[PDB]
RNA sequence: UUGGCGGAAAGGCCUUGGGUGCUUGCUGGCGAAUUGCAAUGUCAUUUUGCGUGGGGAUAAAUCAUUUGUAUACGACUUAGA
RNA sequence: GCCCUGAAAAUGGAUGGCGCUCAAGCGUGUUACCUAUACUCUACCGUCAGGGUUGAUAUGAUGCCCUGACGAGUAGGCAGGCGUGGAGGUCAGUGACGAAGCCUAGACCGUAAGGUCGGGUCGAACGGCCUCUAGUGCAGAUCUUGGUGGUAGUAGCAAAUA
RNA sequence: GGAAUACUGCCAGCUGGGACUGAGGACUGCGACGUAAGUCAAGGAUGCUGGCAUAAUGGUUAUAUGCCGCCCGUCUUGAAA
RNA sequence: GAAAUUGUUGAAAGGGAAGGGCAUUUGAUCAGACA
């Protein structure tokens, strides 16, 4: 059809941070039709992974990746806190990331 | 953060080997350190500690 | 003598391990699992697939068929945690599957054995799913995301 | 959800659309704003033309091309307390303000598509019944802007051709319901309605 | 080929350079303690460069092992080499910078006929 | 392809006729495997350059000279086949 | 009680800013949530304390190992180390088949002082270890001597008729 | 007059999802389940499986982005002054 | 035949200084093990 999409949709808000220090460990994230902590109980462990293009091909592809997983929830409006195999860069604050539905407890 | 009632990382204050370089000063020492770990005799912990004095806290007899 | 050659050397001897305690025992599959369920591929090659589940493996990995007639998805394991199991159904009585083991897949074009064993097992899962409408086309189709879905809401 | 979201500014108090509107753009989201001519501020149109001349008095004083400058539009004064919300210092800043377009009336490209309204921010849902509040066209028009009737007959061209095309609308609609409504009572229509549709 | 080993962990892998070498050309990258009664640095303010301390050492069974597991023993002729002989699991093998050419080739030699690992095979190759 | 409408930044909207591809509204028959138990698994739009061939059109500005309605220097304002 | 009058200062202006009016104000009550180098658990470094272990046939009893606790710091004290000129001993050490020195967003070791290697340049001496010794470590002193910048193709090179 | 429920507390009641960690390295101890032999979640992680074997991970360096960072030395109760 | 300072070539950045710390993207560059 004329949808392949298997994931959920996610923004990279931020980093964990207080007023005047942040934290690029750790990146908030929000996912589109969450708003309750109780509801993001649902994708707590699954996978994300933040897609972007190079000019330069490696690999036989010019498309690179960045994993990560969410941990825990994060405040009272349904943001989770996410920790990537290295740290999303800072330029990314707004962009889209892919919530995957693996792994799987249905 | 700990209220300390004591000074932390305060040494013994007490001498633990000679001062001496001498060889066969350190070789008693070794002797009756072994004694006094495996006879459980009050006369060799008062010997090995006695090993460790300054000259003038071992006055001639 | 560039550099004063040690005094100690390491041992070059490797110590042996200590004894573990960790007894392997048979894994359990959560509820939703159960032979002839439905289910949906999420990852690999044919991810948004439809198959059947027909037996569990002692690999933990779950054996599955398409069938192969019916949406080209043949003889394959798939592991449990890439899987959403739907709560449709199709019986498996009168199903052969005793002859595939962990062996039957090993690494080591397509063999003639597995395309004729393909067929004898279709065979069976054919009969039982001609007898609810819909289910042909239903197990034809991918499974697909749409605008407005929200996964933690939807019951498969 | 929408690529862009065209917000429609009647109604909407300035503050706490600008609120909203700030965090949307910081989260990536493309905004239009049209009819800033008819945003609304609390508190009565004389407190609110005292607070703009009190504005108006601050200046770099040996130069006053450098002082703060005091734009009159409407759309220019919704874009100060957005610019005020937003670090447009950095270049995360820039970013946002650069996903972000306000306009005065409708303009061509915008009057034919769908307009939104944000409920935080609407004076009729948020303000207690009888507190005074001003328009920000006539707060406009008192502190130099120069473009209150040219807007306004504009909007009465634009308004006449939208009300033509809704009459062509509606009667379509119409004769859809009466096609569904012929095509319900029958096998198909029964099963839907047994799973809700 | 040495003994297995731990993963080697590296606290602080940064140079410590000293403060304001970076702003003056006559002060040296090389650390000196800041002393003075105002400094940012010795107060230890936020956003200011770290200083050594004990804290950062590195694990005792790790210490002083080469990316390949072995430590480094400087050699300058055959006789030091063959101090290796049985330890060729731990140590490997360095040549001095000042060996002439040819001798580098005797000691390449035997080292490989003793299996010991060298760092530097490279080195006044006329190849 | 026919016609009408749209100037606020119209660059879009509507309509007529025919040709052509598909149709899951319904019923059939073939094909898929091996990417080996997951790895974005590559399906979008930005700009620009080099070579093919199908059309289109064959200029100016500056320096130098000159003018004083101009002018510290630049600039400005005039003239010259 | 809240609000208002009483309530006048000099560059333009500050509940931190925007802005906010059944508040995003004031009084009060109930919950959820955010985050310090603090608290809890774990690993690693060091310090201190209490202990175990000489029995050859394998090298450090100042060794190896077990257990617990602790870690801010100017003036100042003490301890363990790094580097430099020279001296005794030793490695029958390195070197014109290239010693020393110098250059090197090249590699490795150490918490650090530093040490090691490769490449280039170069041409005659130099290093490791155990000890001895001192005219032994620089960013400052309107420090000493020498060298070099920005200013800058800048100020200016216009008295005495040509 | 007989119950229910709320509130507070207790269980050496059961069970699902997520994150971080794997220090040690023959045996020795305390227990559990067992008629027995033995087994075990009992003084610290193992089992199975895939891809790649090189700039892929990683290091260095330049740059970009988020947040943070006032000029050192000196006298002083107090220095970016 | 070092440094300050300078020319040429190559690379990179630059909206009222420059330089620094933590983290990662991109470019360039590089060692280690293939038992
Ligand atoms: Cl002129
Ligand atoms: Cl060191
Ligand atoms: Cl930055
Ligand atoms: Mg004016
Ligand atoms: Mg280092
Ligand atoms: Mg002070
Ligand atoms: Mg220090
Ligand atoms: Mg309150
Ligand atoms: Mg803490
Ligand atoms: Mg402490
Ligand atoms: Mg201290
Ligand atoms: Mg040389
Ligand atoms: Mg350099
Ligand atoms: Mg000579
Ligand atoms: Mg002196
Ligand atoms: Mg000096
Ligand atoms: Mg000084
Ligand atoms: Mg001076
Ligand atoms: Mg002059
Ligand atoms: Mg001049
Ligand atoms: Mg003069
Ligand atoms: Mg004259
Ligand atoms: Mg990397
Ligand atoms: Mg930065
Ligand atoms: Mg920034
Ligand atoms: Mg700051
Ligand atoms: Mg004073
Ligand atoms: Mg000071
Ligand atoms: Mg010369
Ligand atoms: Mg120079």
């Amino acid at each position: 059809a004329e949808s392949h999409r298997l994931y959920v949709k996610g923004k990279h808000l931020s980093y964990q941070r207080s007023k005047r220090v942040n934290n690029p460990n750790v990146s908030l994230i929000k996912i589109e039709g969450v708003a309750t902590p109780q509801d993001a109980q649902f994708y707590l462990g699954k996978r994300i992974a933040y897609v972007y293009r190079a000019s330069k091909e490696v690999r036989g592809s010019k498309i690179r990746v960045m994993w990560g997983k969410v941990t825990r929830t994060h405040g009272n409006s349904g943001v989770v806190r996410a920790t990537f195999r290295n740290n999303l860069p800072a330029k990314t604050f707004g962009a889209s990331v892919r919530i995957f539905l693996y792994p799987s407890n249905i | 953060g700990i209220d300390h009632t004591s000074k932390q990382h305060k040494r013994s204050g007490h001498r633990t080997a000679p001062k001496s370089d001498n060889v066969y000063l350190k070789l008693l020492v070794k002797l009756y350190t072994f004694l006094a770990r495996r006879t459980d005799a009050p006369f060799n912990k008062v010997v090995l500690k006695a090993l460790f004095l300054s000259k003038i806290n071992r006055p001639p007899v | 003598s560039a550099q004063k050659a040690p005094k100690w050397y390491p041992s070059e001897d490797v110590a042996a391990l200590k004894k573990t305690r960790k007894a392997a025992r048979p894994q359990k599959l959560r509820a939703s699992l159960v032979p002839g369920t439905v289910l949906i591929l999420l990852a690999g090659r044919f991810r948004g697939k439809r198959v059947v589940y027909l037996k569990h493996l002692e690999d933990n990995t779950l054996l599955i068929s398409g069938p192969f007639k019916v949406n080209g998805v043949p003889l394959r394991r798939v592991n449990a945690r890439y899987v959403i199991a739907t709560s449709t159904k199709v019986s498996v009585e009168g199903v052969n599957v005793e002859k595939f083991n962990v062996e039957y897949f090993a690494k080591e074009e397509i063999k003639a054995e597995r395309v004729e064993d393909q067929k004898v097992v279709d065979k069976a899962l054919i009969a039982e799913i001609k007898k609810t409408p819909l289910l042909k086309q239903y197990l034809s189709a991918s499974f697909s995301l749409k605008n407005g879905d929200k996964p933690h809401m939807l019951k498969f | 959800v929408e690529p862009v979201v065209v917000i429609d500014g009647k109604g909407h108090l300035v503050g706490r659309l600008a609120s909203v509107v700030a965090k949307q753009l910081l989260n990536g989201q493309k905004i239009v704003v049209v009819r800033a001519e008819e945003l609304n501020i609390s508190g009565e149109f004389f407190r609110n033309k005292l607070k703009y001349h009190d504005f108006l008095r601050k200046a770099t004083a040996f130069n006053k091309t450098r002082g703060p400058f005091h734009f009159r539009a409407p759309s220019r004064i919704f874009y100060k307390a957005l610019r005020g919300m937003v670090s447009h210092k950095t270049a995360r800043g820039k970013a946002a303000l650069e996903r972000l377009k306000v306009f005065e009336g409708i303009p061509p490209p915008y009057d034919k598509k769908k307009r939104v309204v944000v409920p935080q921010a609407l004076r009729v849902l948020r303000l207690k019944p009888g507190r005074k509040y001003t328009t920000l066209g006539k707060l406009s028009t008192s502190v130099g802007w120069k473009y209150e009737d040219v807007v306004a007959k504009l909007e009465a061209k634009r308004k006449v051709s939208s009300a033509e095309y809704y009459a062509k609308k509606r009667a379509f609609t119409k004769k859809v319901a009466s096609a569904n409504a012929t095509a319900a009572e029958s096998d198909v229509a029964k099963q839907l309605a047994a799973l809700g549709y | 080929a040495s003994l297995p080993h731990p993963k080697i962990v590296k606290k602080h892998t940064k140079k410590f350079k000293r403060h304001h070498s970076d702003r003056y050309h006559r002060v040296a990258e090389n650390w000196r303690k800041q002393k003075g009664i105002d400094s940012v640095v010795r107060r230890r303010f936020r956003g200011n460069i770290s200083q050594p301390k004990i804290g950062y050492g590195s694990n005792k069974k790790t210490k002083f092992l080469s990316p390949s597991g072995h430590k480094t023993f400087l050699v300058a002729n055959v006789k030091d080499l063959e101090t290796l002989t049985m330890h060729t699991k731990t140590y490997a093998a360095e040549i001095a910078h000042n060996i002439s050419a040819k001798n580098r080739v005797v000691i390449l030699a035997r080292a490989k006929a003793l299996g010991i690992k060298v760092t530097n095979p490279k080195g006044r190759l006329a190849l």
